[PDB]
């Protein structure tokens, strides 16, 4: 597999317009916010998730593209796979001694399944087939502006099995963020990328899931979100030659002239990319 | 008593407005599943100057519903909404974590003294 | 019963006229708004609410076009006649254990209710039938200007029981929208539709729903209601051409020349519809 | 019971010189008005009283066409006849555990009581009958053009208190619409009928209370109050051929040619009425 | 700290301006089942500019009608509303959430004090 040869940087704008962009699991099912300051956040997991189910969706499991987490399977069941595929015994709970077939195991699990191949995972369980760190990593994304998550109350016209009535025989909940522009920080590395395999075709399809990535992701609490920018930062060499903070400083979001009232629109704010170091390409086209 | 009406700290005062219009809220919506303690706390301890005026108008449509009745509160919890915004001359934009506990502090003293028959 | 073979965004465009749209549970019953800007807001409960209404009237529950939420229904009950029809023991929480099993059930009801098989539906209860995404789903409806609710005062001559000063005049209320153009954004993705089995004549029904919606749900509270326009983006790839947010922005409701004051009619906007990217099919169903 | 077979559409004016047709219980009991444009307003629910008193005076009490919301009846005790007249202990606020007997309790109700079965009813209290949307609706009544309420200040030569303050010449005062005309919409729905038994006779004694509403309710407060035109639009089928908006907008009052200041007469306005689409039959019954 | 006749920040003569045209207003009409507050808070801090205007001609309305009978407020009343007219420069369309909870704010502190005295 012919790793990507450069280090890469890269900022994704994103929003939603009366939706749950990320419930949160331990209170209610409230948008995350920051505890502070108010401002909405988005965990990184929720967008790996999301590029993972367009890569299922628009490959439909073809080779070398599987997913590893997929959806409600046995993991185990999968590192068993891996074991029989290299002709090795999984009895013990450690790694097989000889290190060419630890690494030999490792190298079929990251061929295999696209998102062990990107994100990486942790496969030591009662049988193990190691860790991987991951070329690709994202970190939370974080609203502009502070949101204000709003709860709706909805009814329903039937019951699921017996109404004490039997006056409001059923009462739900549904959380919404009337607006909110979230910018997602990424980052990819050339070596993790070598150790791997994460190759050029592994980098289009990437870039192909963050543009689409909410196309086909509609739901009932998601309302509707949007991709709006993704500025690609490029280095000319595989360490890079620019901090990482530098880079993402280039990348400048303001509510331009429409401070009239909450933001409710993308047209309320302004976006505007500065001038790369001498050694970085920036490509905004996506 | 506990409860110390002449303190006039900001998020002391902040946390008693939430106790009263919570209690606002339960007297004129009898039975609902949740309270706004249980709804807006999150956002009003984070920002409280960006819901604060949503909760108000809330509590006043709340105080609407009950002063109809010939059994009015209503009018008692408006006078103790004037008296604690009388000594706020703005919304904290954020609040310190500290500020914060006493927030929680103030809302658990006016709450309890709602509570006495 | 082929799924659809394209994917479709639609925007309607419906308004009140001294009606309530949708009343709020929580504010007493006033008409649900933003409060913050002050714009209108209609669930999309609401809307797939009526739509299920219109399918049940116009179809009178014939075969494969029941509503799964009807009136005063039991769900548990329809859970128990699913798993009988499909020759299977209820487990108290659980799905069947073969995977085929759970399919099958699945499946039973996803064909044999239209509104399962458009909207999906969450059935996990005591008698658990799984879930369904449904390919057809919208967001909230926005009015495009604030709308400013009015309290009507109304007196009833008579009285309830009789008491000591119980007859006797009583005092009620009313609230409406004196006007208020709603929008209201849609997306139907291929992928659930095979899932779903949604099929053409679904999509036509669907349709048919949408443009008489509200010709049947007159009532005291809701006053005028009625659909003004209906733009439906077809795709002609299964996954689709262009953005939906780029495709929502091409149709653009303002202020028609002259009018100055607050609305108070259809003829106070003016709707225009741009040129759909190259891949995109427009059409104005209403 | 013979329901009706088809769907209608009305569209009511009636017009109110030095009179106060409906007051307001907030303003003062001034006429109500849209207070943004000034526009008057008449709420449906007086239309609905008038309609009640019209046919209450004509059949007197008939076997089947008595009111159930009267100025000395108390709406449990009526309950309370129902379940007797079905031999059912009503329960303290649950409908019959038999739905067959609470199809049979809510029946009844309509049969005898001729503004239940046209204009629906809610009868959820303690003696609990169900609920019936009605077939008819109406919506408020809005004026064509702005109206100016006018206060008028009255003396009284008797005292009604004996006051030590007396001389004591009290300052009543009257609320007065110097001229106004109103136009009412009106919807009837055939499925509705069909589960309530509202019947030809029915619509019948409705178009003729509808013309001659005002003419038995002369009071002080009112002064000349007159219905002008009736345009009843009879839809082909059980379901409309057009939609209601459409209909509506065929019936255009304008300002009559010759009249320049502000409208005192009906003869200052002008009404035509277009053509109907080919599924709709329309016939002027004013 | 309480009301400050020269706060000068736009969204608290806003409020001041709705506290007193609703104390106007139900001096002028008692009895009403629904106060203006009621009826029209959301909407005034919301979209200032669309409501406010036929607020205050409805003021003007109410004023005159006081100032026809023998007592008087409302003369008081209307010479407030002129006072706070001539600081606000203009009524926004929209209104950010912190400045309606200065609004809020405003609004409170100026009802109270119509109640004094």
């Amino acid at each position: 597999m012919t790793a990507i040869a450069n280090r890469y940087e890269f900022v994704l704008l994103f929003d939603v317009e009366n939706g749950n962009p990320n419930g949160d699991p331990d209170a209610g099912n409230m948008p995350r916010i920051d505890p502070e300051t108010g401002h909405g956040l988005v965990t990184d997991v929720c967008l790996k998730r999301k590029i993972r189910n367009h890569v299922a969706l628009t490959k439909e499991g073809a080779e070398r593209f599987n997913i590893y987490i997929q959806e409600k399977a046995i993991l185990n069941e999968t590192h068993e796979r891996a074991y029989t595929a290299c002709d090795l015994k999984p009895e013990p709970k450690k790694l097989p001694k000889k290190v060419e077939d630890a690494k030999r195991v490792t190298d079929w699990m990251c061929t295999n399944f696209y998102d062990i191949r990107t994100f990486g995972a942790v496969m030591t369980t009662e049988v193990n087939c190691g860790q991987v760190r991951g070329p690709v990593q994202m970190a939370f994304a974080r609203s502009v502006e502070p949101v204000v998550p709003q709860e709706v109350s909805i009814t329903r016209m039937a019951v699921t099995t017996k109404a004490e009535a039997e006056d409001n025989r059923t009462m739900g909940r549904k959380h919404i963020v009337p607006y909110g522009l979230y910018v997602a920080h990424g980052f990819i590395s050339a070596p993790l990328a070598e150790k791997t395999g994460f190759s050029d075709e592994d980098l289009t399809l990437f870039w192909d899931a963050l543009v689409n990535m909410f196309e086909h992701d509609r739901s009932a609490a998601r309302g509707l979100m949007s991709s709006r920018k993704l500025i690609v930062f490029k280095h000319q060499n595989r360490l890079g030659n620019a901090p990482a903070h530098k880079l993402f400083d280039l990348v400048k979001v303001s509510r331009a002239e429409g401070s009239s009232g909450p933001a409710r629109s993308f047209a309320d704010y302004a976006v505007t990319v500065g001038q790369a170091p001498e050694g970085v390409e920036v490509k905004e086209m996506l | 008593v506990s409860l110390d009406p002449a303190r006039t700290d900001r998020p002391y005062l902040l946390g008693r407005l939430f106790a009263v219009l919570e209690k606002a809220q339960e007297d004129a919506v009898p039975g609902a599943n949740a309270t706004i303690k249980d709804r807006y706390l999150a956002s009003a301890s984070a920002n409280p100057g960006q819901v604060f005026h949503m909760l108000l108008k809330n509590a006043s449509n709340h105080t609407a519903k009950l002063r109809k009745d010939p059994e009015r509160k209503a009018i008692h919890y408006e006078i103790m909404m004037q008296e604690i915004i009388d000594n706020i001359s703005d919304f904290p934009v954020t609040m310190s974590s500290d500020e914060q506990g006493l927030f929680m502090i103030g809302y658990y003293h006016q709450r309890k003294a709602l509570f006495t028959k």
